[PDB]
């Protein structure tokens, strides 16, 4: 865990440079590992040269005395399938390749960096099989008939052919006739690895600069054109360093070499150490642990938060998903840690908010960066540690004019004229609320013909989900008011809108960015603190009869502060998922259980203040008879 | 979305803008005459329809409805807890794929967790081509479950020794990074069109639609929604146990029978005290069973406190006899030998214990009876019933039945054993509860107390003096004795002692009373007067209760306030009464103090000033159900 | 300062809340349960019933001026405190660690 650090810290600029692109890559999910033979033949699989000797034995009887060539590994085979035939070469073939090897711990490795395709040129069950040991289907595509019947988008392209359909030469590249004549054989294999390829950053793992396959390729992309394609990575682990003039040349070719021997130490027969070691160099990349730099802590918050900047209000538990699973977001202001095998870079943001002579010592557009995630964590509510914790003095400010009631105001903003695109949203969203669903649709339609190409994605994700919403609300409102018109022309608009795939097309940048912002286009969402209030009414509805008149902490408040996170998260970022039942059978069962389960603890005798937003929360999500079995039990 | 299916059998249209094909299909049912017009492999497929909709409950249209008598049968070993029927399959060899997954999920259920997993991933090693599909997407799911579930266990385990290190890596190296939320996208194209129903067990949280029906229920509330809710459990319960699921053992589902049992356990009591005006809720035998397994000891505690399981009533008593004696007999073979699968220990115990401690209300047989006394007696483990504790859950099991003298021999054996075990100078008698062996002996008392105990007599025939625990121990029990041997234990006879008379000697004796300890208590208070001027409540009261004889108590006002409240009611100032001083006190002497009428009045006035003034509920309840 | 776990029970009128006592009743490390069994069959006149531990019962003669009592967790002698309960309560033993409730 340390030499590891040593190593990132030795690294020139130029190998940094292809780790971050490969991180970068597989953070997007585009990284296709390109393996080869070397990544399956430390699993002790039988390698092709063994195969060419016992050819060689039942060929010339004798064996071999000194060297094999290139052509001798397709050569002698080919001899033998002429003279011996089909089925005597098929018993070798299953002899050799009738093998229950175990899975390396590279395959893991390669598994690790969540590939979008994995291409290979083996001919084994070893990584396919490891992915069933994993849950991560890749349609595993062997033959031209398998193309045609993929079944998902993640693939396993094995493009010489595989023994899993029979330990035949008919299924398997092989001979030297079979590489030859291999386009007019395989002719949509090859199409979908080209394509992959163009579409993707490739890494090449496995493979020497000599072998055919790779050289293939590098004919292959000199035929393209300059600027299309991507130059792909090589990882070479040979026992000599790389040449400078191999370098040159094949860094000129199109590849991007990234040596392991030049790398670490190791011996002429350590392979697996440099696999490992260049391979766990980029999973240790992904693991944060090499950011140590102040300026890298700020760049990589401010990676993950500048996207939430347009947003009004960001609950706690979502951005417990914005760091993903790196901490545990309590409702008070106080955050602990869970699972962050990292430098701890939110207790370093945090010794840049007391410390005054630390933020002197960043840079200058960091330390701005710096300001806008201080507002960022001002605003949102979270304050500390809870190391330093103090003064927790909770208090919900809704800064929505639709909560508080004021009708009049709301009216004097839609008809004033808004400069700003998201002032527009503010504006659908108030008639909206006013009873004014028609020209609230319509100034959603507006916005989406509007503001598309790119102003950060929110609004014009969120407007399109609250043109659906209030499409809902108008339709389910004429089935028990409007023109006959409209309600032919949304049925025409509106006739079978999917919600279900809306974020699944929202592009690469706002799928990664808005990973938190999924649950909107979901019907059911609040549904996990209704299973929290269960706690509530169980046993801790079971100290009303024994009299214990106890003053601690309870869940109580930490319930009612999650009313005022989510009901807080709705209003303020100008959601029209408030008006539907979901939403009011939530406040309706939530404050019916604090106010009986206040009451509880008021009766274990053998506070619930009631604040203004509390009368305003009765008065409008119960009905009349609601309060008054509030008044009766 | 062609129909809404709802769960008494009867089916209405929604959105069927088509032929009508399910109206179509019940009149191929009734009509006889129809089904001879069809062609001869559609009348075979008109057969395996027939016993398709038959098997899983749904018989009719919403027009024609009747009779919609809905009965739950599970015919699944492992609901029932029959676990040896279920070893017996195991070790039995299967010939279908299917035998073996039904096979893989039963070792699932008996704590054998590693050979479950080795034979889900058989299954999928050996099913993989098609079958029907259904047989290697389930056991992939049950192999995940299975290792979230050795995963989950050995976290809290170790922080006594469940799995080896080996399998450990094994399963971690294999189980690595499974996402479960791509396997139904990368089934195949028949799989994922003749199986998109079968896709929410690939999904974590799934069971949460029907938790917000109860709230429902818990809401503002002829027919209900309640008996609706009920076959939704039997639905969704019916519905893991018998296609043999592992998400059984997670603690959603747990949650899940938990608060749906709670609110119609609390449902059915708020619909019984609905009374405020006008002067069911059976529960059957997979009642008894779903309380037994889906709870803890402390849920069915609060069951019983507040909503009240008096009115409840219990049927099928047979068979739930049955389930009782086979937890009886499960631990008696189970703690007869060395027998302990760790992991099916601690979910066995927490069924064995929940249902005896239910198993009060119901009524058994004697031989039934002599079973589960004799496992809970002798042959169940300890670190989970202690010997108060044992006499929490055997008190239950003799409080509303009428004892036939072959429990008092069973108890009699545990007494002989106890004795037996005194022996050893070193003895603790946990039961941090404070109620210990000396109350088995009241307890025969309390049914037979002309109860004479032959080995017992014996034993106190062979007590010189070496043995001191056995002789302090066997003096605490002391009425079950021959009088030869009563008076060989009474070789030690007591010291001047006065509550240590008590404490000391914990079996009554105010029976036998010396002239000399009223003599003793006027010694006593004399030096509490002379040292005044420089326990109680227990001799006051025995004066106030006139189980003793002495007017010396009379000279004796103002020691203690209470000692002054039961020797002259009437002279005593109840204006200096503490009121705290009522909760400690009994029902027979609260509910002999309302005899006493200078104290009742008085009393009455303060409890209605603490009553009135306060919140208190202690005090409501001893001014309502043993005062006025 | 330890106040975050005192529960007063009340039934028995008790203050549940894990101390441990060193008495001269001379013992170390004492701790206290109470029952609360008013149906309780031939075990006096009384609902509830000390069961004084010393790691293990000390089989009782109990007077007790309490000499040292120390919280478990911050350690914390809470003597004053305990005497401030017994300053109150008029019952015997204020400070009892768990409560059966039969």
């Amino acid at each position: 865990g340390e030499k590891l650090k040593e190593v990132f810290l030795m690294l020139d600029n130029n190998v940094v440079e292809c780790i971050k692109e490969i991180t970068e890559s597989s953070r997007n999910g585009k990284l296709v590992f390109f393996v080869g033979a070397g990544v399956s033949t430390l699993s002790d699989y039988p390698q092709w040269w063994r195969l060419v000797d016992k050819y060689h034995e039942e060929l010339y009887g004798s064996p071999k005395k000194g060297n094999y060539s290139s052509d001798e590994y397709l050569r002698i085979p080919q001899i033998f399938y002429n003279v011996k035939g089909e089925m005597a070469f098929d018993g070798i073939l299953k002899d050799f390749f009738q093998v229950d090897k175990p899975t390396n711990p590279i395959h893991d490795k390669i598994l690790a960096m969540n590939p979008a395709h994995v291409i290979t040129t083996n001919y084994d069950n070893l990584i396919d099989t490891a992915c069933w040991k994993r849950g991560k289907y890749f349609s595993v595509i062997s033959a031209e008939e398998d193309v045609a019947n993929a079944t998902s988008s993640r693939y396993l392209l094995k493009v010489h052919g595989d023994f899993r359909k029979g330990f035949k030469g008919e299924n398997v590249v092989l001979k030297e006739d079979d590489y030859l004549n291999y386009d007019q054989n395989y002719p949509l294999i090859s199409n979908l690895m080209k394509t992959i390829i163009a579409t993707h950053t490739i890494v090449f793992i496995g493979y020497g600069l000599g072998d055919y396959n790779i050289n293939m390729l590098l004919n292959w992309v000199r035929k393209l054109q300059k600027d299309s394609f991507h130059k792909p990575f090589f990882i070479r682990t040979d026992p000599s360093p790389i040449e400078n003039e191999t370098l040159i040349y094949y860094e000129n070719k199109g590849l991007r070499i990234i040596d392991a021997a030049s790398l670490i130490d190791s011996n002429e027969y350590d392979y697996l150490e440099r696999y490992s070691a260049v391979m766990d160099l980029l999973i240790e990349s992904q693991e944060n642990k090499f950011i140590t730099k102040d300026d890298e802590v700020i760049d990589y918050i401010y990676g993950k938060i500048s996207p939430l900047f347009a947003l009004q209000y960001i609950r706690k538990i979502d951005l417990k998903h914005v760091f993903e699973y790196d901490y545990h977001f309590e409702v008070n202001g106080t955050v602990v840690r869970h699972k962050n095998k990292g430098f701890g870079y939110m207790e370093r943001f945090f010794e840049l908010k007391e410390s005054c002579d630390e933020r002197s010592k960043l840079s200058k557009k960091q330390y701005e960066r710096f300001n806008a995630l201080f507002n960022f964590f001002e605003k949102n509510g979270v304050i500390c540690m809870a190391k330093d914790a103090g003064t927790l003095n909770t208090s919900i400010e809704i800064n929505s004019l639709a909560y508080h009631g004021k009708y009049d105001v709301m009216k004097k903003f839609i008809e004033e004229q808004s400069v700003s695109i998201e002032d527009d949203y503010k504006k659908a969203f108030f008639l909206a609320c006013l009873g004014r669903w028609e020209e609230s649709y319509d100034l959603y339609s507006n916005i989406i013909l509007n503001s598309i190409d790119e102003s950060n994605g929110c609004v014009y994700y969120l407007s399109q989900i609250n043109r659906y919403r209030i499409y809902q609300s108008i339709t389910q409102a004429v089935t028990q008011p409007f023109t006959d018109e409209f309600l032919a022309r949304i049925e025409r608009e509106m006739t079978n809108f999917n919600i279900d795939d809306l974020f699944n097309g929202m592009p690469f940048e706002f799928q990664k960015k808005y990973k938190i912002l999924e649950f909107l286009s979901d019907n059911q969402f609040l549904y996990d603190d209704t299973v929290k209030l269960f706690e509530l009414t169980n046993k801790v509805r079971s100290e009303m009869s024994e009299g214990s008149y106890s003053f601690g902490m309870s869940s109580d408040i930490v319930v009612l502060l999650r009313l005022y996170d989510n009901l807080r998260f709705l209003y303020e970022n100008c959601l029209w998922s408030v008006s539907f039942h979901e939403f009011h059978q939530y406040i309706r069962n939530s404050m019916s259980l604090l106010i009986e389960k206040a009451e509880y603890e008021r009766t274990r005798d053998i506070g619930f203040f009631m604040e203004y937003y509390d009368f305003v929360n009765i008065s409008r999500h119960f009905k009349i008879d609601d309060i008054k079995n509030l008044e009766r039990s | 979305y062609d129909y809404h299916f709802e769960v008494n059998g009867t089916v209405v249209r929604h959105k069927n803008k088509g032929f009508g094909y399910m109206e179509r299909f019940f009149e191929l049912k009734e009509s006889c005459d129809e089904r001879s017009k069809l062609s001869k492999k559609q009348y075979e497929r008109f057969n395996a329809l027939f016993n398709f909709f038959e098997k899983n409950g749904v018989i009719c249209m919403a027009k024609d409805a009747g009779t919609l008598n809905t009965s739950i049968e599970i015919n699944s070993l492992a609901y029932h807890g029959k676990y040896d029927v279920m070893k017996k399959f195991i070790e039995e060899q299967s010939v279908s794929i299917e035998d073996d997954y039904k096979k893989a999920f039963f070792l699932a259920c008996l704590g054998r967790w590693e050979e479950s997993y080795d034979l889900y991933s058989n299954i999928i090693l050996n099913s993989i081509d098609e079958s029907n599909g259904c047989v290697y997407y389930l056991s992939q799911i049950n192999r995940y479950r299975i290792y979230q579930s050795i995963t989950q266990a050995v976290t809290q385990f170790n922080g006594y020794k469940p799995f080896t290190d080996e399998f450990l890596a094994r399963i971690e190296r294999e189980m690595t990074n499974f996402n479960i939320d791509d396997l139904f996208n990368g089934m195949p194209f028949e799989f994922q069109k003749k199986y998109k129903i079968l896709e929410f067990l690939s999904d974590n949280q799934f069971l949460y639609d029907d938790t917000v029906k109860l709230f429902e229920l818990t809401n503002k509330v002829g027919m209900s929604s309640d008996i609706v809710v009920l076959l939704r459990l039997y639905d969704n319960l019916r519905f893991l146990y018998e296609n043999c699921l592992w998400s059984v053992s997670f603690h959603e589902f747990h949650q899940y029978i938990r608060n749906s049992m709670s609110l119609l356990i609390e449902k059915a009591e708020y619909e019984r005290t609905r009374d405020i005006d006008e002067l069911g809720f059976f529960m059957e035998y997979y009642d008894f069973v779903n309380i037994s397994r889906h709870f803890k000891i402390d849920d069915i505690k609060n069951l019983e406190r507040s909503c009240s399981i008096d009115k409840i009533r219990f049927g099928e008593q047979e068979k739930i006899e049955e389930y009782l004696v086979g937890i009886a007999e499960e631990i008696t073979k189970q703690f007869s030998a060395n027998g302990m699968n760790v992991v099916f220990y601690t979910q066995f115990i927490s069924e064995a214990k929940a249902a005896l401690y239910f198993a009060k209300y119901v009524k058994l047989s004697e031989e039934g009876l002599g079973k589960i006394v004799k496992a809970l007696l002798f042959y169940f483990p300890e670190r989970d019933l202690d010997i108060g504790k044992r006499y929490v859950w055997l008190e239950r099991l003799t409080k509303c039945n009428e004892l036939p003298k072959s429990i008092i021999s069973i108890i009699d054996d545990f007494l002989v054993l106890q004795a037996e075990k005194h022996i050893d100078q070193n003895y603790s008698e946990v039961s941090s509860n404070g109620l210990y062996s000396r109350d088995y002996g009241a307890l025969i008392k309390h049914f037979e107390k002309n109860f004479i105990s032959k080995r017992l007599s014996e034993i106190t025939l062979c007590l010189t003096q070496d043995k001191q625990k056995q002789i302090d121990f066997l003096f605490k029990l002391l009425p079950l004795l021959s009088t030869n041997a009563k008076s060989h234990l009474l070789s030690f006879k007591s010291v001047e002692n006065i509550n240590d008379l008590m404490n000391g000697i914990r079996i009554g004796l105010i029976d036998e009373f010396t002239p000399e300890h009223e003599e003793l208590i006027i010694e006593y208070l004399e030096t509490r007067k002379v040292n005044y001027i420089v326990y109680m409540s227990t001799f006051g009261i025995w004066y106030f209760l006139e189980e003793i004889n002495n007017s010396k108590m009379e000279e004796f006002i103002g020691m203690d306030d209470q000692y002054d409240f039961f020797v002259d009611p009437e002279n005593f100032d109840y204006k200096k009464f503490i009121p705290s001083w009522l909760k400690n006190y009994n029902d027979k002497l609260l509910g002999k103090i309302a005899g006493n009428k200078h104290m009742k009045h008085h009393v009455i006035e303060v409890l209605k000033e603490r009553v009135k003034n306060s919140n208190d509920k202690r005090y409501l309840e001893i001014l309502m159900n043993y005062f006025i | 300062g330890a106040t975050h776990d005192l529960v007063y029970h009340s039934k028995i009128n008790t203050f549940v809340w894990d101390v441990e006592f060193d008495i001269v009743l001379e013992l170390n490390k004492c701790y206290f349960v109470k029952c609360f069994n008013p149906y309780r069959i031939n075990g006096d006149f009384a609902v509830s019933s000390i069961d004084i531990f010393s790691e293990g019962k000390r089989l009782l003669e109990f007077n007790f001026k309490i000499t040292k009592a120390v919280h478990v967790a911050t350690s914390k002698d809470v003597t004053e405190i305990v005497l401030h309960l017994s300053e109150r309560i008029s019952s015997p033993f204020p400070i009892v660690k768990e409560v059966v409730y039969l």
